[PDB]
């Protein structure tokens, strides 16, 4: 809609002839309006008022307005193409003017509105063409004649049956002007950021829809001194992580050496710029390789449903840190009460979470539980989702040293490690 | 048959919310549906429906659609600037994609898409290259635009605006370009103008405005058959009065006062006589003197009660040449 109603205007105080989109009210709100325009206010001329954030819209047409309302904002042109073109149509559509034949073609006109404009929406151009949708068509006539004359035969037939049986830029940059260690003073001249980030979805049942794991060393070097260096990698992972090395980096010496160094040993690395020097990829159904496995029951009690909810640490190899695990609850039942749990929680009214926190995932703690009750369906509490970080990677992969590719002398280097989650949830 | 088709999605508009669930997968159906479908008309209308549904599936498309834009046609593209708009007061952190799309609606020139286009731009943003990118929109604009009644409407826009108290020197100042448009009247437009300008001024762009002013004034001398126009000064001279109780005002208003001397009705003698109330009050002095000399041509230079009163006044004023 852009209007709820459209009423053509006389002068009498009174709208000659109106259709109202939507009834709910009566004609008071079409009543009122009715009567304020017949009043005019007095007003002298303009042919637009709006007052009170609302248009009314009318051109005056002779002695005649025609008449269209709205409240917020509108493309003015259009518009009055509209009450214009308005102005255009009747003498076609209900004939000429004097309410009369319109009186007779009541019918035409409202047919009109709808036809013309669909809910404030310019519909075509071409009257004629306009009569034409309906009350003059032609798929009908042409499906008739066969089909009416079909049956006929079979009529006729049965007679006888019955008878006898850059630019962007410049704007955009105009417009565009847990930590980890950032400045360069805490880093050595060799440095390298090891992330992986971790995609995981999981079914209730503990079936691993999806896992993903990306990770990649970025390399970045200070000091021109350090430019050809060659970095030890360390792969110590079971999984099956597919690696690929950078296409400057010489991918033989790695498949064989497990080093990573140019493909041209003279070149050097770029100086003050990350260069992503490896990546590895798994993707992986697998249940084993879940890192975090996520055990909710909910069962219902009579009146208010119990849930309890563990988790047990697959890879002993991690620590896992800052572990939120998020559940949802029903709302307007009030809070949830807790019972025993491991670890701590914080009740969220307006997010209508229950959010679980620790205790610290290690090898030695491997598992834990929570349970409370709140009033609620199994369904209310999916899904679940994790959040941790973790300083060593889901990957058993690491660079133990750096040498330089003439003479091989080890260089100082410092490493950040980060194992993040992009979504880690349990339908 | 699109119409058959379009008809549907009205229909389907009723159900969703009648009894929505009546059909309860229809929000993809129709997203799918779009990929099935290449009207422009029934496109236009599935969107509008399609975000009411699920703006999602919108969104989904708009990715793709982003370079496509511009090829198209305009009425479609306009229902996706609402959706936006409520979303970030409630949450944001979705920038780019769109941006990259957005420049490209910097280009932006239908009537329609400009006046817009602009005006979602600050509901955007108001970073002061914003401020300045749609004002130049609405500055050809209006030079352009020529249904008066339009015009008001940015004012009244631009009057919401200036709460952007940030409010910037230039902007002040381009004013008088638009002003100058003026000239092609209508009074009641100009009127809401004078007091529009009246406000910037931190008693600055003044002078150029000044004289410009003057300029009006001759201007407004011209052969004159004023109707509208007159309304305008008396409004003017009250814009103008505001100032100057700022300001320290200059020569320009010498020139009134010899101006007011060639006029002939009450309402500026009455001006004038809050001039002289005022002045009365004000007293640095100077400028009366010579005024007062100017005056003694003026008044030796005419009769009628207004100065008959006039004098009056002044004679109960009085000072030197004893």
């Amino acid at each position: 809609m852009v209007l709820l109603a459209a009423a053509v205007c006389t002068k009498a105080g009174k709208a000659i002839v109106s259709r109202q989109f939507v009834e709910m009210t009566r004609t008071r709100i079409e009543g009122l309006l009715a009567a304020f325009p017949k009043l005019m206010n007095t007003g002298k001329q303009h042919t637009f008022v709006e007052t009170e954030s609302v248009r009314y819209v009318y051109q005056p047409m002779e002695k005649l307005y025609m008449v269209l309302i709205t409240t917020k904002n509108s493309n003015i042109l259009e518009d009055l193409e509209t009450l214009r073109l308005f102005s255009r149509v009747i003498p076609e559509y209900c004939r000429a003017l004097e309410e009369n034949e319109i009186s007779e073609h009541c019918f035409d006109l409202i047919f009109a509105f709808d036809e013309i404009v669909a809910l404030g929406y310019r519909e075509n151009v071409n009257l004629a063409q306009i009569r034409t949708f309906t009350e003059m068509d032609s798929h009908e006539e042409k499906v008739f004649r066969a089909v009416r004359e079909t049956q006929e035969r079979e009529a006729k037939a049965e007679m006888r049956r019955k008878a006898k049986e850059k630019e962007v830029d410049n704007f955009v940059d105009k417009l565009k002007s847990t930590k980890v260690h950032a400045p360069p003073i805490n880093m050595e001249s060799v440095h390298m950021k090891i992330e992986e980030k971790i995609t995981l979805t999981c079914g209730r049942d503990g079936g691993l829809q999806n896992m993903e794991l990306h990770g990649m060393i970025m390399l970045r070097i200070s000091d021109d001194k350090f430019g050809r260096i060659r970095l030890h990698v360390e792969n110590e992972d079971k999984k099956g992580v597919q690696l690929q090395t950078h296409p400057n980096v010489d991918k033989k010496l790695f498949t064989a050496e497990s080093l990573i160094g140019l493909k041209n040993p003279e070149k050097s690395f770029p100086v003050n710029s990350d260069v992503g020097v490896l990546k590895w990829r798994l993707q992986t159904t697998e249940e084993s390789f879940i890192p975090l496995t996520i055990n909710c029951w909910p069962s219902e009690s009579g009146n208010g449903c119990d849930v309890n909810i563990e988790y047990e640490l697959q890879e002993d190899n991690l620590e896992l840190n800052d572990v939120v695990i998020t559940i949802p609850l029903p709302s307007g039942v009030g809070a949830p009460v807790i019972g025993e749990i491991d670890g701590e929680y914080r009740h969220d009214s307006r997010r209508n979470t229950l959010e679980w926190c620790l205790p610290v995932i290690d090898a030695k703690n491997k598992s834990g539980s929570l349970e409370f009750s709140i009033p609620g369906q199994p369904n209310d509490f999916f899904p679940v989702q994790v959040s941790f970080i973790s300083k060593k990677n889901y990957c058993n992969i690491q660079v133990t040293k750096v040498t330089q590719v003439d003479g091989n002398s080890p260089v100082r280097f410092s490493t950040e490690t980060t194992f993040l989650v992009d979504k880690y949830e349990i339908l | 048959h699109s119409y058959v088709r379009r008809n549907a999605v009205l229909a389907i508009y009723t159900i969703y919310r009648n009894f929505e669930h009546l059909i309860p997968d229809a929000p993809e159906l129709i997203h799918d549906f779009l990929v099935n479908e290449k009207d422009a008309s029934c496109k236009r209308n599935a969107f509008m429906m399609l975000i009411h549904a699920d703006q999602d599936r919108a969104l989904d498309y708009l990715s793709t659609c982003i370079d496509q834009v511009q090829t198209f046609g305009d009425i479609l593209q306009l229902v996706i600037v609402e959706l936006i708009y409520k979303v970030c007061h409630a949450n944001p952190s979705e920038r780019a994609r769109f941006i990259r799309c957005i420049y490209n609606l910097l280009q932006s020139s239908s009537p329609a898409v400009k006046y817009e286009a602009a005006g979602t731009l600050v509901t955007l943003s108001s970073a002061p290259t914003a401020i300045k990118a749609a004002a130049q929109c609405y500055i050809d604009l209006i030079i352009k635009e020529s249904d008066n009644n339009v015009k008001l409407i940015v004012l009244d826009r631009l009057v919401e605006l200036k709460e952007h108290p940030a409010h910037e020197r230039v902007l002040q100042d381009l004013v008088m370009d638009i002003l100058r448009v003026l000239s092609t009247p209508d009074l009641e437009v100009r009127k809401k103008t004078l007091q529009l300008a009246l406000d910037l001024v931190s008693s600055r762009n003044v002078e150029e405005l000044v004289i410009v002013l003057k300029k009006e004034v001759i201007k407004t001398n011209n052969v004159s058959e004023h109707e509208d126009t007159d309304k305008y000064r008396q409004l003017l001279v009250r814009t103008l009065h505001s100032c100057s109780v700022r300001f320290p005002d200059m020569a320009a208003n010498v020139i009134p006062v010899l101006m007011e001397f060639l006029s002939d009705s009450n309402e500026a003698a009455a001006a004038d006589v809050l001039e002289f109330v005022r002045e009365a009050i004000q007293r640095f002095d100077n400028l009366r003197m010579l005024i007062v000399e100017k005056m003694l041509e003026v008044f030796h230079a005419i009769k009628s009660v207004k100065i008959y009163r006039g004098a009056l006044w002044i004679l109960g004023e009085y000072c030197s040449t004893k």
